[PDB]
C-alpha cells in the first residue's frame, strides 16, 4: 500500500537524474520511454495504483521534471518530442495542470499546429483534454489561439483512440468553457464535426462522449437552433435506447466537481440532454452505489430532478434509466402522474405532493379536500391563510411546481376550441394559463373582447408583460 | 483595515489565474482557510452552493436561515425586501443591503447560458456593465430582444424589478432606440465498412451549404427528393448486392432507385477494386460506367473540392 511508493520513487529519482545528464538523440528517448513505462506499471494497480500514481506525479513536479518535458517538447528533433509528449500525457493531474497553465501554455500550443504524423497528434490531443478541464481562462486561450483548430482538424481521421480524446477534448471543453467559448466553437461549427463521432460504428464510448458534448453543447438556449441545424441531436436519442449503463459503468469515475456538471443537464428540458445525463447518472450511481458513497447525490441533489423526470416523462428511454438509477440508489422510486389534471381527486393530489417533495403539507391538503380543480385555481392567500403555507419563499417554490405541473396537463374535459397548443405556440410558459382562461368561459373566438383587467382578476396573470403579450396576440391573430 | 474580505471576494470571482493564485497564497500565508471559486451558473445552482456562496461572501449566520426555506439559485436571482425580513428573519435594513451589494456582486458574475436565448447580458453590459444584474430580471418574464420595443415603465418596475427609475428611463429609452427595428445529395454506403467515410463526406458537404440526407417508404422518397447522388465504395460494398435478384439489400434498392431516376450518380472509392458487371444484376451495371472519385485521407479538402467541382 505505502511500499510501492517506496519501490518507484528512487527508481524515478535515478531515471530523472539520467534525464538530466543524458542530452544526446536516443538515450534521452530511452530514459523518457524507462519513466512512461515505469508510469504505466503505476496505473495498473488494483486500487492502490491511483495515489501512487499521483503521489509519482507530483514527485516528477517536485523534481523540475515538468519544466524539463517543456524544454524537452522544444526540441528539433521527432522520436524524443513524441515521448515526451506521450510521457505529459499520462503524468498531468489535478495539481500538475495549474503549473502547465502558468507556463506550458504556448510549447503545447506551437505542436497543435504540427499536425502530420500520428505520434504527436494521438498524444497532443490528449494532453489538449487534460488542458481544457482546468479554468474558463485556459478554455479562452486555447480556443482564441489554435488549439480549437488542432481538435478540429483531428476530428477527420481514423484513429480509434485520437477520436476518443478528441471527443472528451471538446466535451471538456464545452463544461469548462463558458459563454464566448461555446459561441466561438459553435460559430465555428464543433457541432458538425461531432457527426463522425457519433456514428462511427467501430467504438461506442466514442459516440457516448460525442453525444455527450453534443448534450453539453445543447444546453445552451443561443445555440440549439444551429445544433438542431447540425443534425447530431438525432443520433443521440436511439443511441442511448441501444446500450446498457451496467456494461459501460467500469470505463466510465469522476469526482463530485464533474458529477455536478451532469445535473443542469436534466433540468435543461431538452430531451436529448436528459437522456444523456440520465444515462450518465444512472452508470455512475451504480458506480457509486457499489461503493458507500450515496450521500454525494443527495448532496448536490440529482434525485429531485431523477423524480422530476419519472414523474413528468413522455419518453420511455429517460424515465427507464430515471428509474434504474433510483433503483440502484437507497429511495423509492415514484409514479408517473396522471395527465388529467382536472380529472384528479383528492388521492392523485397527494401523490404529487408525495412525488414533488411536499410531504410537510399532505395533512393540509386532506382536511382541506383538495382536488385538481382546486388545485389549478390556487392563490397566495388560500395558501397563506388556510394552507399553512406562511413562508412566501415556501409558497414561490409551490408556484414554481404548479408551473411545472400546469404545463404538464391534460385540458382534454374543458378546452373547446384547443387553447391550450395556441397559448404554447406563442410561448411554451403560457400554457400554465390555459385553465386561466378556459374557466372565465373564454376560446379563440372570444379573447379580441378581453381587456387586461379580465387577465388580471379573472384570469389569474400575474405578470404584466405576459398580459401584454396576450393581449398583442389576441388582437393581431385571433380577431378575424 | 479588512483585506482579508477582499482577497476572499478575489478567490471567489475570479477569472485570472495570477490575482487567485496571489490571493490564495496570501490567504494561505495569514490563519484563515481558503475559499473555493463559485460555479457561475448561477441558475443551475442547487442549495449547497447557496449554502457555499454564503460561508464565502460572510453570511454565515443565515446560513440555517436559507438551508430551512430551501432556497436554491433560482430562488436567489429572485428575493426581494419582503421576502427577507419575514421569512428569513433579515430584520435589519442595512444588513438586507448589505445582503444585495453582494447579490449585485453575484448577479454581475453570473452564467446565463441555460436561459438566455437571445444574448440579453452582453446587450445590457454593453448598456452598462452594472445592468447585467438585471438579466434575470428581463428572462425569467419572457422577454428577449425581439419585444423590448413594446415594454413599460410598470413592467420594469413590478415584473422585473427594477427598483431605479434612472436604469429603468435608460433601458426604455435604449429598447425605443435601438430594438425597435427536400435535400439535394443523399449518400448511399454500406452500414458495416462505410460509415466513417459517408458521415465525413455528410460533413464536408453541409460545410459548403449542401443540404445532405443520410439513413419502402422513405428511403425512395428520399432518392426522388434528392438532387444529386454520391456512392461510397467501402471495401465490401458491393458484397451484398452480388446475385441479388430477389431485391433484399438495403444499398441494391438505393442504387437501383437511383438508376431508374438518372441522378448525378458520383462515385466513392475507397481501397475497393472495380467488379464485374456479371456478379451483378443487370440494372445496377450502369454504376460500373460513371466516373468516380479515389479518396486521399491526408488531401481531403482537394478531394472534396473535386467532388464539388462534379455535382450540381
Amino acid at each position: 500500500v505505502q511500499d510501492a511508493l517506496e519501490r518507484a520513487l528512487p527508481e524515478l529519482q535515478q531515471a530523472l537524474s539520467a534525464l538530466k545528464q543524458a542530452g544526446g538523440a536516443r538515450a534521452v528517448g530511452a530514459g523518457l520511454a524507462e519513466v512512461f513505462q515505469l508510469v504505466e506499471e503505476a496505473w495498473l494497480l488494483p486500487a492502490v495504483g491511483r495515489e501512487v500514481a499521483q503521489g509519482l506525479c507530483d514527485a516528477i513536479r517536485l523534481d523540475g521534471g515538468l519544466d524539463l518535458l517543456l524544454r524537452l517538447l522544444q526540441a528539433p528533433e521527432l522520436e524524443t518530442r513524441v515521448q515526451a509528449a506521450r510521457l505529459l500525457e499520462q503524468i498531468l493531474v489535478a495539481e500538475n495542470r495549474d503549473r502547465v497553465a502558468r507556463i506550458g501554455l504556448g510549447v503545447i500550443l506551437n505542436l497543435a499546429k504540427e499536425r502530420e504524423p500520428v505520434e504527436l497528434a494521438r498524444s497532443v490531443a490528449g494532453i489538449l483534454e487534460h488542458m481544457f478541464k482546468h479554468s474558463e481562462e485556459t478554455c479562452q486561450r486555447l480556443v482564441a489561439a489554435g488549439g480549437l483548430d488542432a481538435v478540429l482538424y483531428w476530428c477527420r481521421r481514423t484513429d480509434p483512440a485520437l477520436l476518443r480524446h478528441c471527443a472528451l477534448a471538446l466535451g471538456n471543453c464545452a463544461l469548462h468553457g463558458g459563454q464566448a467559448v461555446q459561441r466561438r466553437m459553435v460559430e465555428k461549427r464543433a457541432a458538425e464535426w461531432l457527426f463522425p463521432l457519433a456514428f462511427s460504428k467501430e467504438d461506442e464510448l466514442l459516440r457516448l462522449h460525442a453525444c455527450l458534448a453534443v448534450a453539453v453543447l445543447a444546453t445552451n438556449k443561443e445555440v440549439e437552433r444551429e445544433v438542431e441545424r447540425s443534425g447530431t441531436l438525432a443520433l443521440v436519442e436511439p443511441l442511448v435506447a441501444s446500450l446498457d449503463p451496467g456494461r459501460f459503468a467500469r470505463c466510465l469515475g469522476r469526482g463530485p466537481d464533474d458529477l455536478q456538471r451532469l445535473v443542469p443537464l436534466l433540468d435543461s428540458n431538452r430531451l436529448e440532454a436528459q437522456c444523456i445525463g440520465a444515462f450518465y447518472l444512472c452508470a455512475e450511481a451504480a458506480i457509486k452505489s457499489l461503493q458507500g458513497k450515496t450521500k454525494v447525490f443527495s448532496d448536490i441533489g440529482a434525485i429531485q430532478s431523477l423524480k422530476r423526470l419519472v414523474s413528468y416523462s413522455t419518453n420511455g428511454t429517460k424515465s427507464a434509466l430515471a428509474k434504474r438509477a433510483l433503483r440502484l440508489l437507497g429511495e423509492e422510486v415514484p409514479r408517473p402522474i396522471l395527465p388529467s389534471v382536472p380529472s384528479w381527486k383528492e388521492a392523485e393530489v397527494q401523490t404529487w405532493l408525495q412525488q414533488i417533495g411536499f410531504s410537510k403539507y399532505c395533512e393540509s391538503f386532506r382536511e382541506q379536500q383538495v382536488d385538481g380543480d382546486l388545485l389549478l385555481r390556487l392563490t397566495e392567500e388560500e395558501l397563506q391563510t388556510d394552507l399553512g403555507m406562511k413562508s412566501g419563499i415556501t409558497r414561490k417554490r409551490f408556484f414554481r411546481e404548479l408551473t411545472e405541473l400546469k404545463t404538464f396537463a391534460n385540458y382534454s374535459t374543458c378546452d373547446r376550441s384547443n387553447l391550450a397548443d395556441w397559448l404554447g405556440s406563442l410561448d411554451p410558459r403560457f400554457r400554465q394559463y390555459t385553465y386561466g382562461l378556459v374557466s372565465c368561459g373564454l376560446d379563440r373566438s372570444l379573447l379580441h373582447r378581453v381587456s387586461e383587467q379580465q387577465l388580471l382578476e379573472d384570469c389569474g396573470i400575474h405578470l404584466g408583460v405576459h398580459r401584454a403579450r396576450i393581449l398583442t396576440a389576441a388582437r393581431e391573430m385571433l380577431h378575424s | 483595515i479588512g483585506a482579508i474580505q477582499s482577497l476572499k471576494r478575489l478567490v471567489s470571482y475570479s477569472t485570472n489565474g495570477t490575482k487567485s493564485a496571489l490571493a490564495k497564497r496570501a490567504l494561505r500565508l495569514l490563519g484563515e482557510e481558503v475559499p473555493r471559486p463559485i460555479l457561475p451558473s448561477v441558475p443551475s445552482w442547487k442549495e449547497a452552493e447557496v449554502q457555499t456562496w454564503l460561508q464565502q461572501i460572510g453570511f454565515s449566520k443565515y446560513c440555517e436561515s436559507f438551508r430551512e426555506q430551501q432556497v436554491d439559485g433560482d430562488l436567489l436571482l429572485r428575493l426581494t425586501e419582503e421576502e427577507l425580513q419575514t421569512d428569513l428573519g433579515m430584520k435589519s435594513g442595512i444588513t438586507r443591503k448589505r445582503f444585495f451589494r453582494e447579490l449585485t456582486e453575484l448577479k454581475t458574475f453570473a452564467n446565463y447560458s441555460t436561459c438566455d436565448r437571445s444574448n440579453l447580458a452582453d446587450w445590457l453590459g454593453s448598456l452598462d456593465p452594472r445592468f447585467r444584474q438585471y438579466t434575470y430580471g428581463l428572462v425569467s418574464c419572457g422577454l428577449d430582444r425581439s419585444l423590448l420595443h413594446r415594454v413599460s415603465e410598470q413592467q420594469l418596475l413590478e415584473d422585473c424589478g427594477i427598483h431605479l427609475g434612472v436604469h429603468r428611463a435608460r433601458i426604455l429609452t435604449a429598447a425605443r432606440e435601438m430594438l425597435h427595428s427536400t435535400p439535394d445529395v443523399f449518400i448511399s454506403y454500406r452500414r458495416n465498412s462505410g460509415s466513417q467515410l459517408a458521415s465525413l463526406l455528410k460533413v464536408h458537404l453541409q460545410l459548403h451549404g449542401f443540404s445532405v440526407f443520410i439513413d419502402e417508404d422513405k428511403l425512395i422518397q428520399s432518392v426522388m427528393g434528392a438532387r444529386n447522388f454520391v456512392l461510397v465504395l467501402s471495401p465490401g460494398a458491393l458484397d451484398k448486392c452480388m446475385q441479388d435478384h430477389d431485391c433484399k439489400d438495403w444499398v441494391h434498392k438505393e442504387i437501383v432507385t437511383a438508376l431508374s431516376c438518372g441522378k448525378n450518380i458520383v462515385p466513392i472509392i475507397d481501397g475497393f477494386e472495380w467488379p464485374e458487371p456479371q456478379v451483378l444484376p443487370e440494372d445496377m451495371q450502369a454504376v460500373l460506367t460513371f466516373n468516380g472519385i479515389k479518396w486521399s485521407h491526408e488531401y481531403q479538402e482537394a478531394t472534396i473540392e473535386k467532388i464539388i467541382r462534379f455535382l450540381q
